[PDB]
């Protein structure tokens, strides 16, 4: 099966260097390009860095560029991240994420595990303005997401995508391009809404369904997320 | 300073010659490029290889018109310093990129016929086109000093546009006069020896590929020698002359210099049945 | 052989019992089909460019 | 056992004696009242290369807007039309392929040729990779046409002289279907799935029920090969091409020849013949490098799609009907509009 | 103008791109030969020195030859003859020892005299591979030529008999203007067969280079 094992965290003195590995196994690692994750202990998602296949195309988020390099090797299947010049607020779990992009793909598919980091002592925004709402097994509940500049091109693609995240668990794709459906996950669930406004739907609630909520935007590179919206109850 | 005697010209004066190489290779060059730009489909590193030739061709033939005339004026040259420069350029990138294109068709043809299972014989119009560029930057940089200045001669007030003239003293210009001839002339010779020897010492003279192969191979290599062969003995003999009589004197070589020129009326005959020789072969 | 002979008696008289419609029927039957689905062939009048996926 | 020879010859004369009595009029007769259609004007908008030998086969896809194409350079390719771009590029075991079909869903694709074996190919795993899903074998001779019907179920005709109704599941032969007396080099479903018709190379056509198994009608009247067959978008008639250059049109119900599609100043044969989503035109590629319309009621040329440099092999028109795809022997597909 | 998702299509594209255009570099070195006989020839033979299709790959000083056979193929030929249009020629086995037959002799050059006059094979090479040499002594010493041909009129030993069939064999070509036979008699137990098609190859492939250069 897929898997995704990352290695290469722990205590590091401010200023130090770093370097973190994820190893793949179970698909075709040449094919796939891969990005580095992150998420502050007690905060949101944060897009890091991109490499394509066939490494020809490398992006950074303009806080980490100058500082981490992003490298691959194809015959061993390893992804590589080199931190430099670390500081106080890179302290936070890296997750391992692949996407592979053609028609009718389905990129951010499957996540890795995450390692821990504990450093010691235009940009389109996406707005959820709503932190928790209780919610009783059998109902059903709606989250909505909001964005600054609207994510329709002219190919007619609205590239919105729902995440989420279970309570200690490595985030799960749920919504790709704002109206589909990722294998394997349940019918109950559905995407809508129009550019500029976009909307998550759960009918008929249930247990394992309990978690963070994220909408992704993926019409500029520099990729971001939203707070987030927790279920509890 | 030299005893510059393409003044005091006899009525020697051959502008006809020049002007009907003119006409003939104009049409040539030009009937070539119609055929391999519109009527052709086949694109291989052969054809480029002649369609650099025909650019070539092409380039001599809008040099041509404005050259018989000067010769015509007598001692005179009406235009200025920028249409010598012009027309002194475009006779030297024509000799150079003939001479270069047909050692390079000749090296082709060598190597698919003695050497069929190399790799080199297969190679895309993408390679072929690079080495084209490469060829044409090499044979610009050759003679790339003799643009930087006008050396336009006071013996006829200012009105002397004379190449080569420097009659006394070794320029850079006869290297470049006898090494491109020497060089080129042993790569030919020896491709089209050896082609000849390894297409009939395998039996297979026979069924009339060889007799319609052979005798164009040979026939170009004649045409090679038939053109670029009397400028060069020119001018090992006015160097021999130079070398022995010494720099003093120098009013006796008037009788044995319209030669020169005549011989430029060779080197420049080698556009006209450039075509013929070449892009009449292809049957298809 | 026997076996062969059988079965291409036993298909032609298979064949000869189905029930045939006489051939102006099937004539306005195609035209009545070509006829009514015509405002939905892009092929048969040039779409304008608007629409058309393939502009490009 | 003297009844050979005799029986079926009076039964061929009591079919032909009732063919003739329920002929009264001709398609010609009725539609001269129609108004022509006039010139058509086709041109190209996208061109596809990549092929690197020649192209045998062609389809698309439900979307109208993929497409999988086969040469004998031993690749499989898909094509994106709308922007020209390559999805998935498939390596090919056995490099002699002469048939290729897409999936209704989208999910699988099937390859076939002189390996006597239909290849069934997977295009949406986890591996992120296109996996040979199963390979159908049992056919004694080449490969010729595939038809998915469903997503479990393919309908193969090979130069065995028969066709092969399977299981890929099992991977075995549910039902197989015998009589033609000559190599079946093409087959089309009827849009219901419950009908197919076969052309075979002893100029016959013959219409076979899928859940029966047995032959239905036969339909003569060629003189040649028959390498080129379709249905009509009403499910009631289909188009036959041959190595006579000659179309025909032929009806289910009537059981009879309707009209003949040919000129004088074509002697070449048909590889290939399409219908549009109206039924008014007729797509026939030919071999002398061109690709013919015809008005499918008044037998009258009505445009024609040059600009291939050989053979045209291959023809299909979108399910929306918005473009028509020629790809042909010098390893280019053509995107017409 | 392209999104983000948009502009990795393309780079995918050029990757595929790339791959085929390695893949058809490799292809295009390789030599492919298609082996034709009458069945039972000594074709099995001539595979051993050196279902559907049968393809035999094998290397000899740095070149490596692709033989296609055909044997379970019992359809229409005209079907799919011309997929092998562009090989670089056509083996062509024939025995020695079967002009008695009990009449195959006649099978053989009838499959002989369709090949060659092809229409597809318009330009294409035949190597003539006339096996059982070994066994022709015996058959000839036992029984007379003069079952077949019978117009033949001469002494039955090994050098008028042989060399007699491969005029034979040789008159039904009819394009001797572009095309060309090489006939050999298959050796024992050496290695001078694989010689002889490399011989042949290196002269079609030095013909094809001139063509393409437009010589
Ligand atoms: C007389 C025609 C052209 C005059 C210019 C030079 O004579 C060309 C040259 O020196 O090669």
């Amino acid at each position: 099966d897929v898997q995704l094992v990352e290695s290469g965290g722990g205590l590091v003195q401010p200023g130090g260097s770093r370097k973190l590995s994820c190893s793949a196994s179970g698909f075709a690692f040449s094919s796939f390009g891969m990005h580095w994750v992150r998420q502050a202990p007690e905060k949101g998602l944060e897009w890091v860095a991109y490499i394509s296949s066939g490494s020809g195309t490398i992006y950074y988020a303009d806080t980490v560029k100058g500082r981490f390099t992003i490298s691959r090797d194809d015959p061993k299947n390893t992804l590589f991240l080199q931190m430099t010049s670390l500081r106080s607020e890179d302290t936070a779990m890296y997750y391992c994420v692949r996407s592979i992009y053609y028609y009718g793909s389905s990129p951010f598919d499957f996540w890795g595990q995450g390692t821990t980091l504990t450093v010691s002592s235009s940009d389109i925004v996406m707005t959820q303005a709503t932190s928790s709402v209780p919610v009783t097994p059998g109902e059903s509940v709606s989250i909505s997401c909001r964005s600054s500049k609207s994510l329709l091109h002219s190919n007619g693609n609205t590239y919105l995508y729902w995440f989420l995240q279970r309570p200690g668990q490595s985030p799960q794709l749920l919504i790709y391009r704002m109206s589909n459906l990722a294998s394997g996950v349940p019918d109950r669930f559905s995407g809508s809404g129009s550019g500029t406004a976009f909307t998550l739907t759960i009918s008929r609630l249930e247990a394992e369904d309990v978690g963070v909520y994220y909408c992704m935007q993926h019409l500029e590179y520099p990729l971001t997320f939203g707070a987030g919206t927790k279920l509890e109850l | 300073n030299c005893c510059v005697f393409r003044d005091d010209f006899i009525a020697k004066v051959l502008p006809p010659v020049l002007g009907l190489e003119f006409i003939f290779g104009l049409l040539g060059n030009g009937l070539a490029l119609w055929i391999f730009c519109f009527h052709l489909k086949s694109w291989k590193s052969s054809r480029i290889f002649l369609f650099n030739l025909a650019v070539a061709d092409f380039l001599l033939i809008i040099c041509l018109p404005f050259v018989m005339d000067y010769y015509v004026r007598r001692s005179d040259w009406k235009f200025g310093d920028i249409p010598c420069r012009l027309v002194l350029f475009m006779f030297a990138m024509n000799r150079q990129g003939s001479i270069i294109f047909l050692t390079v068709v000749a090296v082709d043809r060598y190597f698919r016929v003695v050497h069929p299972h190399h790799a080199l014989n297969k190679i895309s119009n993408w390679t072929a086109a690079i080495i084209s560029c490469l060829l044409w930057g090499i044979t610009v940089g050759l003679t790339v000093h003799l643009l930087k200045k006008k050396l336009l001669i006071q013996n006829g007030t200012a009105n002397v546009c004379i190449s080569f003239s420097i009659c006394h003293t070794f320029r850079w210009h006869e290297a470049m006069f006898l090494l491109e001839f020497f060089l080129p002339l042993g790569i030919i010779l020896f491709c089209s020896a050896r082609i000849i020897w390894s297409l009939r010492q395998r039996q297979m003279d026979r069924h009339a590929k060889i007799k319609r192969a052979i005798t164009f191979i040979m026939v170009v290599a004649i045409v090679f020698v038939i053109c670029f062969l009397p400028s060069v003995v020119v001018r090992i003999h006015i160097f021999w002359l130079l070398h022995t009589s010494g720099t003093q004197n120098c009013e006796v070589y008037r009788s044995v210099d319209l030669a020169f020129f005549i011989t430029l009326s060779f080197t420049y005959m080698n556009s006209m049945l450039d075509p013929v020789v070449y892009y009449f072969s292809s049957p298809s | 052989s026997i076996a062969q002979a059988r079965k291409l008696v036993e298909q032609l008289k298979m064949e000869a019992n189905i029930d045939r419609i006489k051939v102006s029927k099937a004539a306005a039957d195609l035209m009545a089909y070509c006829e009514a689905h015509a405002k939905e062939d892009p092929l048969l009048t040039p779409v304008p460019a608007s629409e058309n996926p393939f502009r490009e | 056992l003297d009844q050979l020879r005799q029986e079926a010859e009076q039964l061929k004369n009591q079919i032909r004696d009732a063919r003739k009595a329920c002929a009264d009029a001709t398609l010609s007769q009725i539609t001269n009242n129609i108004d022509p259609v006039g010139r058509i004007q086709m041109r190209t908008r996208r061109t596809l290369r990549g092929h690197l030998a020649k192209i045998y086969a062609m389809h698309w896809g439900t979307d109208s807007r993929l497409l999988v194409s086969a040469s004998q350079d031993g690749k499989l390719i898909i094509w994106d039309s709308y922007t020209t771009n390559k999805v998935h590029a498939i390596p090919l075991r056995s490099s002699w392929v002469m048939t290729c079909a897409y999936a209704p869903s989208g999910n699988y694709v099937a390859c076939g040729g002189l390996d006597n074996i239909c290849s069934i190919y997977n295009l949406k795993t986890r591996e992120g990779n296109v996996r040979v899903s199963r390979e159908l074998a049992g056919h004694t001779g080449y490969l010729s046409c595939c038809r998915f019907l469903d997503d479990n179920q393919i309908v193969t005709s090979s130069g065995d002289t028969t066709c092969a109704l399977w299981d890929i599941e099992t991977g075995q032969q549910t039902t197989t279907f015998t009589g033609h007396t000559g190599d079946v080099m093409s087959l089309s479903l009827a849009p219901d799935t419950r009908l197919f018709v076969s052309g075979a190379c002893d100029a016959s056509a013959k219409l076979w029920d899928v859940r029966e198994g047995m032959c239905r009608q036969t339909f003569t009247g060629h003189e040649s090969d028959i390498n080129a067959i379709c249905f009509f978008p009403n499910g009631n008639a289909f188009a036959t091409g041959s190595d006579d250059a000659t179309c025909r049109l032929f009806d289910l119900r009537a059981d009879q020849e309707l009209m003949t599609y040919s000129h004088d100043n074509i002697i070449c044969g048909i590889t290939s013949v399409s219908f549009s989503k109206s039924g008014r035109l007729l797509l026939a590629g030919y071999d002398d490098f061109n690709c013919n319309v015809w008005d499918a009621l008044k037998a009258d040329r009505a445009g024609v799609l040059a600009g291939h440099d050989n053979r045209v092999s291959c023809l299909g028109v979108t399910d929306d009907g918005m473009a028509v795809a020629t790809g042909s022997w010098d390893s280019f597909l053509k995107i017409w509009n | 103008t392209l999104s983000a998702e948009d502009k990795a299509a393309v780079e995918r594209s050029k990757m595929i791109d790339r791959n085929l255009r390695e893949d058809g570099e490799k292809a295009a070195r390789e030599v492919k030969l298609l082996l034709l006989g009458a069945g039972e020839s000594g074709k099995s033979t001539i595979v051993k020195q050196m279902t559907g299709i049968v393809e035999t790959h094998f290397t000899f000083k740095d070149l490596h030859f692709k033989m296609f056979d055909v044997g379970a193929q019992r359809s229409e030929r005209k079907k799919w003859i011309h997929c092998f249009e562009g090989v670089t020629a056509i083996i062509f086995c024939v025995a020695l020892s079967d002009y008695d037959l009990v009449n195959r002799m006649h099978e053989s050059m009838k499959l002989f005299d369709s090949i060659c006059n092809n229409k597809w094979f318009t330009d294409t090479s035949i190597i003539l591979f006339l096996n059982k040499k070994d066994l022709f002594e015996e058959k000839i010493k036992k029984s007379p030529l003069t079952i077949c041909y019978p117009e033949y009129a001469g002494s039955n030993t090994y050098e008028e008999a042989a060399a007699y069939i491969q005029c034979q064999f040789e008159d039904l070509n009819k394009r001797k203007d572009t095309k060309e036979i090489y006939t050999h008699f298959t050796c024992s137990t050496d290695t001078k067969n694989v010689q002889f098609v490399f011989d042949a190859v290196t002269d079609v492939i030095i013909k094809n280079n001139l063509k393409d250069c437009g010589l």
